[PDB]
RNA sequence: AGUUGCUUUGACUACAAAACCAUGCCUCUCUCUUGGAGCGAAUUGGAUGAUCGGGCCGAGGGCAGCGUAGCGCCUCUUCCCCUCACUCUCCUUUCCCUAAUAUGACUUGAGUCAUCAAAGCCUUUCUGACUCAAAAAUUUUUUAAAAAAAAAAGUCGCGUAUU
């Protein structure tokens, strides 16, 4: 299968001890919003669907274990709201796109989830890191050639249909003292970065 | 401090107890076994309580029912040296009216002494009449009280109006108010409850929108969630919708201590209108309430889901209640036995009624009876006889005898009509021998025909004289006294 | 005859709330002991956007010393941390308010009022729970028969793909 499916409940009591009691249960506090909430303007603050939620805790550590920590914020799912668990009943669904998660450093227990509507065609800014494949077959890396890890993350604008939720690129044809730029990154065409590039390379030998 | 100058913590330990008695003893749970254990080895012991102890022990005993420990420990603790005063002698007399019958409260009171016949022991016994029902006593104490100048409470007069309400004189009710109004005697919040619920009840829903515009002028009683549970009920009850929402709403103002019962009610009013989000709204606030959730709670919450149609949602709670329940409730399971015999889905409800005994469940009698539905409403005699016998033999859970339903007795004998099942009618009737004296209404007085198989029994009308003097109707006899 | 028992022991706290409609199967199936959802604040947060300032990595040509690879000097802005606005959805420390913490609000000033067989033992007898004795039930093994056994759930961890 494709895409994941988030299922949410609603909330309606905020705040430190209400969350840690929703916590104790195993229940983590949420929020959805439009990005036009998240602009300095009110004036292009406009109709934002705001709304609280909480998530179950495995459903979230079971779908942290499948797709991975650090790319979490890349990848979209797709949010179904219900009246209570497991009802029969919906509110509303949609698409959203994630970009924060909450956790302390001592456990790792999620603890707070920040998530953005991502309905058809709108242009969200998201930070992609990159995946290097090809190590063990590189001829730099084999003959005595390290690869310097450069950029972690680029900069990428466009549909919420095609952001992909992972960057790859071909380094199994670089020998030794060899890199290779960022337009030469595989990536979609419609998409737009806002990045600042200039001579610098994703990985260099 | 010197208020409270017989502290509980700083006490001796060599003395009293090492914890607060009613602490002590419901240490192994509240049942009734339990506490019997708990005071048996308490009364063997050496060491003491307080008087206050006693009597915040005795309230506690009371508020969950428990008498005869209560009116035990009442007793023991006064023959061994703390003397009753007024007010303790009303409790004792309550106790006793409680445990060993009013039989036994009448002659406690006649054993008191006269001076301490005063206005608690009057109100007590007046209260230990009429949760009794005995009207006329009732009012041959009313009189007296008024004859002797003993001071009528407000408790006196709602109790009587209680008491009118549910014998089936609910008319009295505007006359004693008015009464009492007359008499100087100022109101409580619970006179204005059975003022609400007789009104409702001589089918005026238009009364009771004066009665509430009073109490606010009146400005002296404070209006509290039961005010507002009873309109609620009487609202919902007379079809009205958005007067009920906000009594309701309200009422979820008015519940400041977040009580248990009052979330219960919010439940169930929620549901009886039919409203999902809203009942989920007070159910996430319930869970916020109390995280270790008693049955009781899931046991409304489901019944109420599956009469507003949320099966999958039930099925999750079914988990939620597996997976966080320390007793295994019978009557949590039967919610959804009787779902799934009604839907039709046999097997997971046979899945269910297997697998509840292993895990601590035994089988009641209700579990029985929506299955013996189930059998009635698919046809199966045979299983509706296996099913019956087992109800009967498993009997009530309070100490009474299950008889079944007079609807589903009609329309099984009218499935044992047609396919001449002489047998198991003789089978049926056998088991309401056994469950009644009586046997019948309707049960073989038009039924006689189900022996129009082959032949017929004896004894030509001789047994039908028997069973206590039955009638049968005039177009019943002609096939009987025909095979003579 | 001498010892040990028979030899009294307690309360004093002022308290009628025990009268309830919903669903109802014994509806609290067993609740002893849980901080707040205050539209309440101060440091901190930040789901947000740029300016200013400072600070790495790095990018080239080079002045520079080799047959690839250099040591100081020289043109640069990404990136981080501040700063000014928006800002209450997760987190830390406090303060106010509410709830809770067992009721209510001089005469034991050397007393008043109860108790005065407790603790054991032996016969019955009503009602519950447990061990079971053993049989009928289902799985494996052995040769339709004979031996031993679980059934129902939660939790952790491993490797692997079906909407």
């Amino acid at each position: 299968h494709q895409y994941q499916t988030i299922q949410a409940i609603p909330r309606e009591a905020t705040g430190r001890g209400v969350s840690a009691r929703d916590r104790t249960i195993g229940r983590i506090p949420a929020v959805v919003f439009p990005q036009s909430l998240l602009d300095t303007d009110a004036s292009k603050r406009g109709v934002s669907r705001k709304q609280l939620l909480t998530a179950d805790k495995k459903q979230i550590k079971s779908i942290i274990d499948s797709v991975g920590l650090p790319f979490f914020c890349s990848t979209t799912f797709q949010l179904q709201i219900r009246a209570g668990q497991g009802s029969s009943t919906l509110v509303e669904s949609g698409r959203v796109l994630p970009l924060k998660v909450h956790r302390d450093e001592e456990t790792g227990k999620i603890l707070n989830l920040v998530f953005v509507w991502a309905d058809d065609g709108e242009k969200l800014k998201v930070d992609v890191p990159v995946v290097f494949k090809g190590l063990d077959h590189c001829p730099g890396l084999q003959k005595g050639g390290n690869l310097r890890t450069i950029r972690s993350t680029l900069k990428l604008l466009g549909p919420a249909e095609h952001i992909p939720s992972k960057i790859e690129v071909d380094v199994s044809n670089l020998d030794i003292e060899d890199k290779v730029l960022l337009q030469d990154v595989v990536f979609h065409p419609s998409l737009k970065l806002l990045s600042k590039n200039e001579t610098m390379p994703v990985c260099k030998i | 401090h010197l208020s409270r100058p017989r502290d509980i913590v700083k006490r001796s330990t060599k003395k009293y107890l090492d914890e607060p008695l009613y602490h002590r003893l419901f240490k192994d749970g509240g049942s009734e076994v339990s506490v019997r254990q708990q005071l048996n080895q308490f009364l063997k012991g050496t060491k003491h309580v307080f008087k206050w102890e006693v009597g915040d022990t005795i309230k506690k005993l009371r508020s969950r029912g428990l008498y005869y420990p209560a009116l035990k420990l009442s007793e023991v603790m006064e023959h061994r040296g703390m003397n009753k005063t007024v007010s303790d002698q009303a409790i004792h007399l309550d106790l006793v009216a409680k445990a060993r019958g009013i039989a036994a409260g009448e002659s406690y009171f006649v054993d008191l002494p006269e001076t301490s016949k005063t206005e608690l022991t009057y109100a007590s016994l007046l209260n230990c009449y009429c949760k009794e029902l005995m009207t006329e006593k009732a009012e041959g104490l009313l009189n007296k009280m008024k004859e002797l100048n003993i001071t009528v409470s407000s408790m006196s007069y709602n109790s009587l109006m209680t008491l009118y309400t549910k014998t089936g004189q609910a008319e009295r009710v505007p006359g004693m108010i008015q009464e009492m109004k007359a008499e100087d005697v100022m109101p409580d919040s619970y006179t204005y409850n059975v003022w609400m619920r007789a009104l409702a009840a001589t089918e005026d829903v238009s009364g009771v929108e004066r009665v509430i515009e009073e109490m606010n002028r009146d400005g002296r009683v404070a209006p509290d969630w039961t005010t507002y549970s009873n309109m609620a009920s009487i609202y919902v009850d007379a079809g009205l919708s958005e007067k009920a929402e906000k009594a309701l709403q309200e009422l979820e103002m008015k519940n400041t201590d977040r009580d248990f019962k009052a979330y219960q009610f919010l439940i169930t009013l929620y549901g009886r209108l039919g409203k999902l989000n809203e009942v989920y709204r007070i159910w996430r606030s319930l869970r916020l309430a109390m995280p270790k959730t008693s049955n009781v709670a899931y046991l409304n919450m489901i019944q109420v889901l599956v009469n507003l149609k949320d099966l999958p949602g039930a099925e999750t709670l079914f988990k939620e209640w597996q997976a966080n329940c320390s007793t295994y409730d019978i009557r949590v399971v039967n919610v959804m036995i009787g779902a799934y015999t009604r839907e039709g889905l046999v097997e997971k409800a046979n899945e269910l009624k297997e697998k509840s005994p292993r895990r601590g469940g035994k089988l009641n009698a209700k579990t029985w009876e929506l299955f013996m539905d189930y059998y009635v409403k698919r046809g199966e005699t045979a299983q509706a006889l296996e099913c019956i016998t087992k109800a009967v033999s498993i009997g009530k859970g309070d100490g009474g005898k299950w008889l079944p339903s007079e609807d589903t007795v009609r329309a099984l004998m009218s499935q044992f009509e047609e396919k001449k099942d002489v047998n198991g009618a003789e089978s049926l009737l056998e088991i309401l021998k056994k469950g009644t004296d009586d046997v019948g209404a309707e049960t073989f007085e038009s039924l006689i025909r189900t022996y129009a198989a082959a032949g017929k029994s004896h004894p030509a009308m001789r047994q039908r004289l028997k069973m206590e003097k039955v009638k049968v109707d005039k177009a019943t006899e002609k096939l009987l006294d025909e095979l003579c």
